[PDB]
This record gives C-alpha cells, sequence and structure tokens, in this order.
RNA sequence: AGCCGGUAGCGGGCGUGGAUCCCUGGAUGUCCGAAUGGGGGAACCCGGCCGGCGGGAACGCCGGUCACCGCGCGCGCGGGGGGAACCUGGGGAACUGAAACAUCUCAGUACCCAGAGGAGAGGAAAGAGAAAUCGACUCCCUGAGUAGCGGCGAGCGAAAGGGGACCAGCCUAAACCGUCCGGCUUGUCCGGGCGGGGUCGUGGGGCCCUCGGACCGAAUCCCCAGCCUAGCCGAAGCUGUUGGGAAGCAGCGCCAGAGAGGGUGAAAGCCCCGUAGGCGAAAGGUGGGGGGAUAGGUGAGGGUACCCGAGUACCCCGUGGUUCGUGGAGCCAUGGGGGAAUCUGGGCGGACCACCGCCUAAGGCUAAGUACUCCGGGUGACCGAUAGCGCACCAGUAC
RNA sequence: GAAUGCCGGCAUGAGUAACGAUAAAGAGGGUGAGAAUCCCUCUCGCCGUAAGCCCAAGGGUUCCUACGCAAUGGUCGUCAGCGUAGGGUUAGGCGGGACCUAAGGUGAAGCCGAAAGGCGUAGCCGAAGGGCAGCCGGUUAAUAUUCCGGCCCUUCCCGCAG
RNA sequence: AAUCCGCCUCCCAACAAGCUCUGCGUGGUGGGGAAGCCCGGGUGACAACCCCCCGAAGCCAGGGAGCCAAGAAAAGCCUCUAAGCACAACCUGCGGGAACCCGUACCGCAAACCGACACAGGUGGGCGGGUGCAAGAGCACUCAGGCGCGCGGGAGAA
C-alpha cells in the first residue's frame, strides 16, 4: 500500500554504515520507490555534464547519489543519539516517532 | 416422429440383436450374435382433432393416450374458453394434465 | 487546484440550483476551449489549467447529477 | 452535458487552414462524429456568426512507432465552415 | 510525507487546512457484443413516439422509450448470454485389445448438445436379503479382484455386511367439508379455482358415534457474534580493524512467547523489511455459530368400508440398466399391443408354485459429509531461462 | 558420439554460381566526406491497342515537403515506395446509404426434427440490374464534377396565386 | 370500389397532324488558346478561332427487319377509386427557407493488387492519335505521354 520509511525530509540523520559512515546530514529528499534518501554534503559524486546553456564551460559538477535507507538513522533532538524508531500513539489520539534511547519526539 | 403431447412419449434408442443358432432350450448348441447395431423406436403419434368451445383443436398424441385427450375435453367444461384462440384453448387444456 | 479551492468549489456548487450549475458548466467548457486553443498555437505556459478546468466541470456535473437524482 | 465547445475541439494550424480566412472559410478540428448541420450550430453559438456553409472530412491517424511498437495517432475530423458575408472570426484572424 | 502510472524530460502544478496511495460505497460510463426499435459485412447505418435545443417547419443534435418468448389478471414478473475444471441429463465413435476377426474390448470413454450451481447428482424404502436381521441418501476404507459375467477367449466385475465422514427430514393427491366461478341436460348435477382436512406400513387417512384439551419447532425471516474485502503495534550493539564496502576478524555488551525468512556495498538475532505475540472496520460481502420471531407440529378406543397417485400395475412383444453377452433370467427402466384393483388392495425375496417373511409403485422437495480450481494464500529432498507454463521480457504477440 | 535425432552457433562448397528479360547507352554541368548509379542539359536507343491515359477491385499513407542514409534496395547511393517530422483527401447534383427489387439469404403464419437444429407463401435483407438532380474552366507542393468562377438543375418544408 | 384498365358496339381520326420526350445544332454568357525564345511561369496574343472532306461499335432509341432457342423483378412515374376528407387535400406556377451520413490522398497490367522477393507469371471496364501496307484493335515507324528494365568495366578461348 505504502513504502514504510523510519526517516522523512528533512530530519537530521546518521549514516551509519558505508564509506561515509559516521557522517551526520539533513535528509534532503526521500525517494521510498528506490528505498532511498539523500543525505546533505554525503555520497558525493562527479558527473559530467555537456557544454550546454545549463551548463556553459561544461566540465563537471558535484552530486549527492542516494543512500540505502536502511544506511540511516535519525538523531534525536532532545537526547542527541542515534536511535531507532518507535511509534507513540498520543491523545490527540495520533501517532509520532519517538527515539527509543530516551523518550522524545522526532516529528 | 415425435413427442407425445399427453404423456411426453418420445423417440427412444434400442439395439437391433441379429441371432443365428438352436437356443439351448431346444437342446442347441446355443445362441449367437450375429449383429447389434443402434435403432430407434418410435411412439404411436397420430392427429386428434377435437372441437372445444366452437374451436378446432388438434394434438399430437401417442395411441395410448387418444382417450386421454377426450378426458381433458370432458374436463373442459368448467373453464371460460368462449373468446380464445385455438393455442390459448390448447394451453389450457394441457394445463389440466 | 489547491485542495482548498476544491472544497470551496464544491461548497458553493452545491449551493447552486441545476439551472446555474448548467449555465456555470456551459461557461467551463467554453473557457476550456480558449485554454485548447492557446495550448495549440504554443502560448499556454500554464499547461496545468487545461487538467484543472477539467476536473472543475466534473467536479460541477458530478453535483448537477447529485441535485438531480433525488 | 453537451455544448458546442464539446464540438469545437481546434482550430487547423497549416498555410491551407489560414488561406481560407480571406474569404471567410475558417477550418476546425470537430468531434469525429458530428454532423454538419451540428457544427453550424457549434460554430454559431460559439463565435457569433451566421455560418452559410459547412464542409466535413474524416483525417485518419498516421501509423507511427516508438522502437519495437507500433502504434496509430487518433482518427480526427476537420470541417470548414463558411461564414456569411463580411463576418469573421476574430479569434482565428489570430493569427 | 510526499505526489502528478510504467517515465526520465520539457513546460507547469499539488500536499500536515492531510495530497499521491490502499479498501468500501456511489457517480459518470461513447460504440459493439445475449444485444433486444429496425437493418447490418460486430464496433456501422436507418427509424416510430414523447420531451428539449437552433431562426427551426424541412435538417440535425440531446434525454426518455420501442425486440421476442414464457408465466400471471395494456400492465406486471421471469427468460435469453457467459464461466477454468467439476456435475447431471439427451446423444455417442474409432484406433486399440482379443497377437487375424465379426460377438466381446476399448467405453457409455473421446466428442456433440441441453441444463445446473457454488457445487451438481442422490435422498426418507412398493429398499435390502436370510441376519428370527437392517433402516433415507451421498462419500472414503473394507468386503474383493470375492460372487459371478465371458467367442467361459481376451477380458469384464458387483452387492449385502463391517469400519468411518456427515446426519434431517418434510410438502402434497384422493376420501370428506366450505366457498366462489360456468356449463346446461336444472340439480342432493357435472366441471374449474381457492381454503380447510390429510400424508401413512405396529397400515394410514376420511366420516359417524364415544372418553381425554401445554409442550415441540424450522431448511423461512430478524438481530448478533465470528469471517472476508484496507491496515497497525512489535524486543535488543557499540567500538576497533582489513576492505570500495563489514554484516568478516577482534573487544566488550544486549534481546529472545521474536535465532522463519528477505534486504542493506561482503557473511547482521540487536541497521532495514519482518518474525513471536498482539491490535483493527464507518462501508460492502458473508454468517453453517449464538439469540429471537414465524410457518408447521400433537389423543384413545369402537363402528363405517368412503379414500389411499391409470393408459399405471399386470401379461405379452422389442430393448436398455445390473456382475448377468438368452442364460434356469428374476429385478429396475420402457417403444408397441392388451389392460386391473384400493388394503379381503398391491410390488419384492433370481423361472415357476406353495408356505413364510419384507415393502407400500404409478406427485414433489430436502442441508451436511462428496467433486473441481478461473481466483487469493501457504508450503516444497519442485524448475532455474534449451529448464519451469506456449509466455520470467509488451505472447496467445511476431509470424 | 551417433537416433537422415532436437535447439542454437559456426564451418565446407567459394571469393565460386548468381546479381531476375539482349529496349542501350555517351558526354558536359551541378551537389556532396564520397557519385557509372542523385539533379540539370545535349546526344543515342526502346514502347506507343502501350511499356501512354482514365475507372473498378484489392492495398492502406505507399501521396506532398523538409531533414536523413544504419538497415531495406540483389552493386552504389548524396536517391527512394526506406528512417524522422510537418502537411495533404472539402460534394444536395460523382459513388453508396436515408429508394427498388434479382438469384440467394432471412423469415410473421405454418410445418418438421432426440438436443443442436432443418424447412417455410408473405414480409424483410440482398446489385456492378432498375431508379435519381452538373457541365466547362481556374486554383494547391499535395484535393477538386467536391474549393472558386460562370451558367444550369433536384428534392423536402412553408407561404401565395390559380 | 372505380369515371381507370379489359371486352363489345357506334362515330371522327389515321405511313398526317397534334400532344409529349430525347438527341444534335444554334444560343445571352463564361472560358481556353500553339510553335518559338525567354528565368512550372512570362511572352507570343486584342491570338485566330473559318471552309472542305472522312466518320463510328457512340447518340436520337423504348428505331426498323428477320429468326427461334421465344428473351427478370420491384420501386420511382401515371391513372383509378376505398375508408376518410372535402375551412382539408392534391395538381400547376412562383417565392423564400431547408438539404444528413460514409468514400474522395496515392498505387492500380503493377516495385504499392495475387504470386515468401522491387518475382519475365496472374488481374475486370473505358480512351487508345498519325502514315503506309486491300481491311483491321494486324504489321512497321512515329505523336502525346512514358521508359532504357537498381551492378558495372574490359576481353573477343573452348
Ligand atoms: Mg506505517
Ligand atoms: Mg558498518
Ligand atoms: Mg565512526
Ligand atoms: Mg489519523
Ligand atoms: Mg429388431
Ligand atoms: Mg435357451
Ligand atoms: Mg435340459
Ligand atoms: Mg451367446
Ligand atoms: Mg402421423
Ligand atoms: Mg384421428
Ligand atoms: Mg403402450
Ligand atoms: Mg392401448
Ligand atoms: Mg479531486
Ligand atoms: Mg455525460
Ligand atoms: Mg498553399
Ligand atoms: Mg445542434
Ligand atoms: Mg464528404
Ligand atoms: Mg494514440
Ligand atoms: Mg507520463
Ligand atoms: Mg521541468
Ligand atoms: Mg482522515
Ligand atoms: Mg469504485
Ligand atoms: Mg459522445
Ligand atoms: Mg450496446
Ligand atoms: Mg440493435
Ligand atoms: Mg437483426
Ligand atoms: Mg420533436
Ligand atoms: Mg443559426
Ligand atoms: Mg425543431
Ligand atoms: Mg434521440
Ligand atoms: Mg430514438
Ligand atoms: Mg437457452
Ligand atoms: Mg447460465
Ligand atoms: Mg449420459
Ligand atoms: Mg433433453
Ligand atoms: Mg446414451
Ligand atoms: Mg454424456
Ligand atoms: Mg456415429
Ligand atoms: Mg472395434
Ligand atoms: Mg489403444
Ligand atoms: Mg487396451
Ligand atoms: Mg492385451
Ligand atoms: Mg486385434
Ligand atoms: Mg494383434
Ligand atoms: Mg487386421
Ligand atoms: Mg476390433
Ligand atoms: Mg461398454
Ligand atoms: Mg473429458
Ligand atoms: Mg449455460
Ligand atoms: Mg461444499
Ligand atoms: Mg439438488
Ligand atoms: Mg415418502
Ligand atoms: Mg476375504
Ligand atoms: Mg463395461
Ligand atoms: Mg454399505
Ligand atoms: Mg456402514
Ligand atoms: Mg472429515
Ligand atoms: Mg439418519
Ligand atoms: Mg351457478
Ligand atoms: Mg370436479
Ligand atoms: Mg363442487
Ligand atoms: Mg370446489
Ligand atoms: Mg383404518
Ligand atoms: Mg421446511
Ligand atoms: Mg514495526
Ligand atoms: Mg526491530
Ligand atoms: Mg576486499
Ligand atoms: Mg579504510
Ligand atoms: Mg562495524
Ligand atoms: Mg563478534
Ligand atoms: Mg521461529
Ligand atoms: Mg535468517
Ligand atoms: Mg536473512
Ligand atoms: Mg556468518
Ligand atoms: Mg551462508
Ligand atoms: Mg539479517
Ligand atoms: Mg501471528
Ligand atoms: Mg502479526
Ligand atoms: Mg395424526
Ligand atoms: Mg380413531
Ligand atoms: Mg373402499
Ligand atoms: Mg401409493
Ligand atoms: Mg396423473
Ligand atoms: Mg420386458
Ligand atoms: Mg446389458
Ligand atoms: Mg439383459
Ligand atoms: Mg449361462
Ligand atoms: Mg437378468
Ligand atoms: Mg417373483
Ligand atoms: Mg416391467
Ligand atoms: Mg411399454
Ligand atoms: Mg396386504
Ligand atoms: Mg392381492
Ligand atoms: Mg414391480
Ligand atoms: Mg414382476
Ligand atoms: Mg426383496
Ligand atoms: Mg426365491
Ligand atoms: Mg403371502
Ligand atoms: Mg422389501
Ligand atoms: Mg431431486
Ligand atoms: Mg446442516
Ligand atoms: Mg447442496
Ligand atoms: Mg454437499
Ligand atoms: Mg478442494
Ligand atoms: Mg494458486
Ligand atoms: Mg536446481
Ligand atoms: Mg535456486
Ligand atoms: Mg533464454
Ligand atoms: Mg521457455
Ligand atoms: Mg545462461
Ligand atoms: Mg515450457
Ligand atoms: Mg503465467
Ligand atoms: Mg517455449
Ligand atoms: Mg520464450
Ligand atoms: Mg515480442
Ligand atoms: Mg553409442
Ligand atoms: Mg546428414
Ligand atoms: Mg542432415
Ligand atoms: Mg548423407
Ligand atoms: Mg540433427
Ligand atoms: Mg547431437
Ligand atoms: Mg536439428
Ligand atoms: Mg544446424
Ligand atoms: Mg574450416
Ligand atoms: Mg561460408
Ligand atoms: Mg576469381
Ligand atoms: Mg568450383
Ligand atoms: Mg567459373
Ligand atoms: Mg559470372
Ligand atoms: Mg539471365
Ligand atoms: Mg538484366
Ligand atoms: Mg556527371
Ligand atoms: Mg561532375
Ligand atoms: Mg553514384
Ligand atoms: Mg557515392
Ligand atoms: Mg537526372
Ligand atoms: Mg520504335
Ligand atoms: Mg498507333
Ligand atoms: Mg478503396
Ligand atoms: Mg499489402
Ligand atoms: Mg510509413
Ligand atoms: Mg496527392
Ligand atoms: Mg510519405
Ligand atoms: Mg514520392
Ligand atoms: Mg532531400
Ligand atoms: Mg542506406
Ligand atoms: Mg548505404
Ligand atoms: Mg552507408
Ligand atoms: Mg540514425
Ligand atoms: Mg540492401
Ligand atoms: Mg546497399
Ligand atoms: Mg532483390
Ligand atoms: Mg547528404
Ligand atoms: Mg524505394
Ligand atoms: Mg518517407
Ligand atoms: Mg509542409
Ligand atoms: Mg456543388
Ligand atoms: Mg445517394
Ligand atoms: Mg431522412
Ligand atoms: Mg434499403
Ligand atoms: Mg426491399
Ligand atoms: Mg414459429
Ligand atoms: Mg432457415
Ligand atoms: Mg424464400
Ligand atoms: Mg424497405
Ligand atoms: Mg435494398
Ligand atoms: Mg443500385
Ligand atoms: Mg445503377
Ligand atoms: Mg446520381
Ligand atoms: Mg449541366
Ligand atoms: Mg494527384
Ligand atoms: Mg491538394
Ligand atoms: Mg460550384
Ligand atoms: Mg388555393
Ligand atoms: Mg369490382
Ligand atoms: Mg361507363
Ligand atoms: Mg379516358
Ligand atoms: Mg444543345
Ligand atoms: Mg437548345
Ligand atoms: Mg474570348
Ligand atoms: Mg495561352
Ligand atoms: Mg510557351
Ligand atoms: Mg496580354
Ligand atoms: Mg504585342
Ligand atoms: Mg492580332
Ligand atoms: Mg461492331
Ligand atoms: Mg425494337
Ligand atoms: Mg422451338
Ligand atoms: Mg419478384
Ligand atoms: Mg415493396
Ligand atoms: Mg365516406
Ligand atoms: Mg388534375
Ligand atoms: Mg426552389
Ligand atoms: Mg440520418
Ligand atoms: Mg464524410
Ligand atoms: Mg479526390
Ligand atoms: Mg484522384
Ligand atoms: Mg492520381
Ligand atoms: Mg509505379
Ligand atoms: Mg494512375
Ligand atoms: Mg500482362
Ligand atoms: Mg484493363
Ligand atoms: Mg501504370
Ligand atoms: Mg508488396
Ligand atoms: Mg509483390
Ligand atoms: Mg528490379
Ligand atoms: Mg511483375
Ligand atoms: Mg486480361
Ligand atoms: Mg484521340
Ligand atoms: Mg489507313
Ligand atoms: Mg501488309
Ligand atoms: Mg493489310
Ligand atoms: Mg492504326
Ligand atoms: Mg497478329
Ligand atoms: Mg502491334
Ligand atoms: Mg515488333
Ligand atoms: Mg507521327
Ligand atoms: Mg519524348
Ligand atoms: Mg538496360
Ligand atoms: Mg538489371
Ligand atoms: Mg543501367
Ligand atoms: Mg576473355
Ligand atoms: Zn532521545
Amino acid at each position: 500500500m505504502r513504502v514504510k520509511m523510519h526517516v522523512k525530509k528533512g530530519d537530521t540523520v546518521l549514516v551509519a554504515s558505508g564509506k561515509y559512515k559516521g557522517r551526520v546530514g539533513k535528509v534532503k529528499e526521500v525517494l521510498p520507490k528506490k528505498y532511498a534518501v539523500i543525505v546533505e554534503g554525503v555520497n558525493i559524486v562527479k558527473k559530467a555534464v555537456r557544454v550546454s546553456p545549463k551548463y556553459p564551460q561544461g566540465g563537471f559538477i558535484e552530486k549527492e547519489a542516494p543512500l540505502h535507507a536502511s544506511k540511516v538513522r535519525p538523531i534525536c533532538p532532545a537526547c542527541g543519539k542515534p536511535t531507532r524508531v518507535r511509534k507513540k500513539f498520543l491523545e490527540n489520539g495520533k501517532k509520532i516517532r519517538v527515539c527509543a534511547k530516551c523518550g522524545g519526539a522526532l516529528d | 416422429s415425435k413427442v407425445c403431447e399427453i404423456s411426453g412419449k418420445r423417440p427412444i434408442v434400442a439395439n437391433s440383436i441379429q441371432r443365428r443358432g438352436k437356443a439351448k432350450r431346444e437342446g442347441g448348441v446355443g445362441k449367437k450374435t450375429t449383429g447389434i447395431s443402434k435403432r430407434r423406436q418410435y411412439p404411436n403419434l397420430q392427429k386428434v382433432r377435437v372441437r372445444v368451445a366452437g374451436q378446432e383443436i388438434t394434438f399430437r398424441v401417442a395411441a395410448s393416450h387418444i382417450p386421454k385427450v377426450y378426458e381433458l375435453v370432458e374436463r373442459a367444461k368448467g373453464l371460460k374458453l368462449e373468446g380464445l384462440s385455438p393455442k390459448e384453448i390448447k394451453k389450457e387444456l394441457l394445463k389440466l394434465l | 487546484m489547491k485542495l482548498s479551492e476544491v472544497r470551496k468549489q464544491l461548497e458553493e456548487a452545491r449551493k447552486l440550483s441545476p439551472v446555474e450549475l448548467e449555465k456555470l458548466v456551459r461557461e467551463k467548457k467554453r473557457e476550456l476551449m480558449e485554454l485548447r486553443f492557446q495550448a495549440s498555437i504554443g502560448q499556454l505556459s500554464q499547461n496545468h489549467k487545461i487538467r484543472d478546468l477539467k476536473r472543475q466541470i466534473a467536479r460541477l456535473l458530478t453535483v448537477l447529477n447529485e441535485k438531480r437524482r433525488q | 452535458m453537451k455544448t458546442a465547445y464539446d464540438v469545437i475541439l481546434a482550430p487547423v494550424l497549416s498555410e491551407k487552414a489560414y488561406a481560407g480566412f480571406a474569404e471567410g472559410k475558417y477550418t476546425f478540428w470537430v468531434h469525429p462524429k458530428a454532423t454538419k448541420t451540428e457544427i453550424k450550430n457549434a460554430v454559431e453559438t460559439a463565435f457569433k456568426v451566421k455560418v452559410v456553409k459547412v464542409n466535413t472530412l474524416h483525417v485518419r491517424g498516421k501509423k507511427k512507432r516508438l522502437g519495437r511498437y507500433l502504434g496509430k495517432r487518433p482518427d480526427r475530423k476537420k470541417a470548414i465552415v463558411q461564414v456569411a458575408p463580411g463576418q469573421k472570426i476574430e479569434a482565428l484572424e489570430g493569427l
């Protein structure tokens, strides 16, 4: 019915694995269909561009490449630690993501 | 060659069994079957034309149920049949079956 | 169209009479043609407006059918 | 609901169709099932003119392909309407 | 919390004032198709009637309606066509086997047709058949390759009984009574409706006396639980190191009603999707379970001999079914001819007769246990792109 | 490892046969990366009861224009019935339908058949037959009895007069 | 049913005329218009547009004669009347309005149709000029128009 994403634009996440493991950054975009996230200044690649109106002088540009969403862990705005997410039901009675280490909302 | 309108008798399939030889009960060696082939047995259908409520009604009926047509006419005397077409009259007669 | 504008469109529509809905649909189908004509000569950069009007017309006719259905 | 604007789809954009404006002949893409009598009314109520003559012809869609996939463009129908002496359709006068 | 299908792009938009997306219901739904106003070479063409639109009468468009057949007092209801197998009925081969072939086999199979439905058929003894017996029907095991059948060749092949699955029994016809209708040959008349009554084999029922005046309960209807059609919560890991990458190796931990499994840059219980264990429906479907209505259900003797399904039983002729191929050939079915009786009547127990028993024909219905797999799911000492479906891919396509 | 096995791949024959009518070519100029093969001009030959023109079948965009040349074209290709794209088919009078009937087909009534179905006067359907009102010229890259021009005509509706 | 048609009789008429319909000619009017040399178009050009001859298998046509094998139907059309209706209706003239659907490109004896091919095969109807040869749709050449057949260049054996 829908792809389960434990992370969203643009909370702050730890990149827990890969060349950029340990890195922290905001989530620029989420791409459920590839089950992937874009994280700021993480997974940078050199992309060739043609001499064009968009890119006069041409050459290369830098791009953030998607990250498999499982490689990424949200950082708790409360206790400032990387955490798994839990669901909590409010009085509202809406449901929210909350940190597993402490109990703070992640939104 | 068809169906009895009264009884619903219809053609049936039967074998025609050709036999040679002397039956055992007559001291013979026994009966031998020299051929079996399908054929049909027909009801003995005939036309019965009958006057009912001033209109001519005809039934196609196996001879066995010829007297049945008359029973229907007799029982028909309690029916409002005047003015009706032969088809409707027939339908009414058959209803009484 | 914005969700809020859709909500409002249906509210106002449901207050209109069958006769007013017909007149309105007629005018919106006229505007649709005008949009088609513009898109045809490459003078409609806001091409999303075509789909929008089409769905408005559908919403209008849906309510028209609502009114007449009882 | 059926309106004149369901009948008249688009103007025909071509050097042949433009050549007609001079003598008051305007050429439209119309709904393929639309009648000459129907188109006359539709053009008249849409553009406020008087239609004196209507010519129609069906235009078969061209067969086309993207790589392996053979297909057809939709069939169309076009109408040439003659407006009354001195009248004009400014929408098409355009150009 | 993203989104405007596969699908990026151009050019433009939408979403926490809850979008995209998923489920349910509704709306719209050109034309053809049973196709049904009529015609037709399917997807086109041409009309009647009513109402509307345009200047509109000619012309055209929009809405409504108009086929035929069956049943029921012009109008109502129903029918038509489709569905992978499965089912029942009406018809029904041949190769082949018999080491030739004709009876026989294949086989009541393949196939054609009609019909049915989520099943269908069958079903409440005119049964079985030897037990002083059993007790509707269906289905599985068995009985049993027995009994038998058979150019007594090739081959074919039961049933009772026993063990199980399921379990359920009802409605009529006739006697007699009431009423309405019509026939004409006037009544204690005959006939056709409808209602009451009645439903059985220890025979039952009717009628007439005579004694006696609440419990059962649906297979129908109502409510409900439960289920299906979307979903939701869900424990516990960090560091170093090699490496493009760790989940490998090392150190120190932790969860476990969860160590099924799939992912993540390599080999991860603790990163992700999940798993164990739990949670969930406003709407529609289902509801065989629970609750409740309703229909229906019910004595005893005594006398009377009124009734107890007709072109039927029964006999003969022709044939089918059964294990039974004419055989001593019954039973069940019936195309032809003849042709009864109402319980002191009738059918059966393998010619026939006697005795002794069994059973109640010629009206109808009836869940469940059984079959199948288009569809959804689960699982393989199943396949892994010449395999596995003909198709992993835009295939019943190209050709 | 064999089944003239099956599917696929690739060899041999072999730079071989052949390149599809013996109507036939030559030169100059142009285009272009490239020219016997495309365009233009001159010369030559071939058809001319056709190898020319028009119509009906059938085919279905092959038409016109621009841009192309990997494949298709029996060579070549700058060309093309090929690739991409845009354009192009205009009717009261032409053809068919809103008219008729032919064989035949269907089929009220009706008849027959195990089922499916077979027939069947009328009616209906059925044409390249009957019937019915447009000729000449001009115009487009591409349609023309259709657009335009001139001169004619038909039916239906309504009205007026007789 | 009929005043129509058929049959009988009488009276005028009759290779006549008349009435009607078609073909061809003319006809207000609208068009077209060559070679040639000029870059499909301009000019030629104010183009001319006349006479004679030949002449259809086509037209008048539903013509004529002969023959035996004896040669569709139905509608349109006309006439007759029936219900009806005779303020209607139909007929003639005139006027205004109205006049829908589908086809129309292109190939079409062929490289676009049937033959697996741009295939020496097959494909129904019409036009098919001129000169000469007795005629002709034959034959030879040639007009208009269309082509040289989608591998070539050499060589000069069997
Ligand atoms: Mg979720
Ligand atoms: Mg890691
Ligand atoms: Mg680190
Ligand atoms: Mg919520
Ligand atoms: Mg016999
Ligand atoms: Mg004997
Ligand atoms: Mg003896
Ligand atoms: Mg024998
Ligand atoms: Mg007879
Ligand atoms: Mg008789
Ligand atoms: Mg008999
Ligand atoms: Mg008899
Ligand atoms: Mg919406
Ligand atoms: Mg609509
Ligand atoms: Mg032009
Ligand atoms: Mg209109
Ligand atoms: Mg047209
Ligand atoms: Mg398309
Ligand atoms: Mg898209
Ligand atoms: Mg963009
Ligand atoms: Mg909500
Ligand atoms: Mg829906
Ligand atoms: Mg439509
Ligand atoms: Mg339809
Ligand atoms: Mg129809
Ligand atoms: Mg029909
Ligand atoms: Mg009307
Ligand atoms: Mg108007
Ligand atoms: Mg009108
Ligand atoms: Mg209509
Ligand atoms: Mg209609
Ligand atoms: Mg049927
Ligand atoms: Mg059915
Ligand atoms: Mg059977
Ligand atoms: Mg049957
Ligand atoms: Mg049979
Ligand atoms: Mg069968
Ligand atoms: Mg046979
Ligand atoms: Mg045999
Ligand atoms: Mg065999
Ligand atoms: Mg065998
Ligand atoms: Mg054998
Ligand atoms: Mg044999
Ligand atoms: Mg043998
Ligand atoms: Mg033999
Ligand atoms: Mg045999
Ligand atoms: Mg058999
Ligand atoms: Mg089978
Ligand atoms: Mg069926
Ligand atoms: Mg079941
Ligand atoms: Mg049943
Ligand atoms: Mg019983
Ligand atoms: Mg034993
Ligand atoms: Mg057998
Ligand atoms: Mg048993
Ligand atoms: Mg048992
Ligand atoms: Mg069980
Ligand atoms: Mg029981
Ligand atoms: Mg009476
Ligand atoms: Mg009686
Ligand atoms: Mg009585
Ligand atoms: Mg009575
Ligand atoms: Mg008794
Ligand atoms: Mg019951
Ligand atoms: Mg979870
Ligand atoms: Mg977890
Ligand atoms: Mg490595
Ligand atoms: Mg490293
Ligand atoms: Mg690590
Ligand atoms: Mg470890
Ligand atoms: Mg487990
Ligand atoms: Mg595992
Ligand atoms: Mg795993
Ligand atoms: Mg491991
Ligand atoms: Mg492993
Ligand atoms: Mg794992
Ligand atoms: Mg569970
Ligand atoms: Mg669960
Ligand atoms: Mg009782
Ligand atoms: Mg008693
Ligand atoms: Mg008695
Ligand atoms: Mg009985
Ligand atoms: Mg009876
Ligand atoms: Mg017998
Ligand atoms: Mg037998
Ligand atoms: Mg027998
Ligand atoms: Mg014997
Ligand atoms: Mg026997
Ligand atoms: Mg006996
Ligand atoms: Mg018998
Ligand atoms: Mg009999
Ligand atoms: Mg007895
Ligand atoms: Mg007796
Ligand atoms: Mg008996
Ligand atoms: Mg007997
Ligand atoms: Mg017995
Ligand atoms: Mg005995
Ligand atoms: Mg006895
Ligand atoms: Mg018994
Ligand atoms: Mg039954
Ligand atoms: Mg039950
Ligand atoms: Mg059942
Ligand atoms: Mg069952
Ligand atoms: Mg099953
Ligand atoms: Mg499955
Ligand atoms: Mg394997
Ligand atoms: Mg595997
Ligand atoms: Mg493969
Ligand atoms: Mg395969
Ligand atoms: Mg492989
Ligand atoms: Mg396969
Ligand atoms: Mg599949
Ligand atoms: Mg395959
Ligand atoms: Mg395949
Ligand atoms: Mg394919
Ligand atoms: Mg070997
Ligand atoms: Mg070989
Ligand atoms: Mg070989
Ligand atoms: Mg060999
Ligand atoms: Mg081989
Ligand atoms: Mg091999
Ligand atoms: Mg092979
Ligand atoms: Mg090979
Ligand atoms: Mg080699
Ligand atoms: Mg080779
Ligand atoms: Mg060589
Ligand atoms: Mg050689
Ligand atoms: Mg050689
Ligand atoms: Mg050679
Ligand atoms: Mg040759
Ligand atoms: Mg050659
Ligand atoms: Mg040159
Ligand atoms: Mg040159
Ligand atoms: Mg060249
Ligand atoms: Mg070249
Ligand atoms: Mg050239
Ligand atoms: Mg020549
Ligand atoms: Mg000549
Ligand atoms: Mg054509
Ligand atoms: Mg073709
Ligand atoms: Mg093409
Ligand atoms: Mg063209
Ligand atoms: Mg083209
Ligand atoms: Mg061309
Ligand atoms: Mg070019
Ligand atoms: Mg090429
Ligand atoms: Mg090339
Ligand atoms: Mg090339
Ligand atoms: Mg290319
Ligand atoms: Mg090639
Ligand atoms: Mg080539
Ligand atoms: Mg070739
Ligand atoms: Mg070039
Ligand atoms: Mg070409
Ligand atoms: Mg092209
Ligand atoms: Mg163009
Ligand atoms: Mg015209
Ligand atoms: Mg016509
Ligand atoms: Mg009409
Ligand atoms: Mg017609
Ligand atoms: Mg007709
Ligand atoms: Mg009939
Ligand atoms: Mg027929
Ligand atoms: Mg006929
Ligand atoms: Mg007709
Ligand atoms: Mg016709
Ligand atoms: Mg015709
Ligand atoms: Mg004709
Ligand atoms: Mg005509
Ligand atoms: Mg004319
Ligand atoms: Mg042309
Ligand atoms: Mg053109
Ligand atoms: Mg004109
Ligand atoms: Mg008058
Ligand atoms: Mg008379
Ligand atoms: Mg007279
Ligand atoms: Mg007269
Ligand atoms: Mg003239
Ligand atoms: Mg004249
Ligand atoms: Mg002049
Ligand atoms: Mg000139
Ligand atoms: Mg000139
Ligand atoms: Mg001049
Ligand atoms: Mg001059
Ligand atoms: Mg002069
Ligand atoms: Mg001649
Ligand atoms: Mg003559
Ligand atoms: Mg003769
Ligand atoms: Mg006729
Ligand atoms: Mg007629
Ligand atoms: Mg009168
Ligand atoms: Mg008159
Ligand atoms: Mg007029
Ligand atoms: Mg029409
Ligand atoms: Mg058209
Ligand atoms: Mg054309
Ligand atoms: Mg043409
Ligand atoms: Mg042409
Ligand atoms: Mg050609
Ligand atoms: Mg041509
Ligand atoms: Mg030829
Ligand atoms: Mg020809
Ligand atoms: Mg040609
Ligand atoms: Mg071809
Ligand atoms: Mg060809
Ligand atoms: Mg060639
Ligand atoms: Mg050829
Ligand atoms: Mg020929
Ligand atoms: Mg000529
Ligand atoms: Mg001559
Ligand atoms: Mg000569
Ligand atoms: Mg000569
Ligand atoms: Mg000549
Ligand atoms: Mg000759
Ligand atoms: Mg010649
Ligand atoms: Mg010659
Ligand atoms: Mg000449
Ligand atoms: Mg020439
Ligand atoms: Mg040549
Ligand atoms: Mg050649
Ligand atoms: Mg050449
Ligand atoms: Mg040489
Ligand atoms: Zn926290």
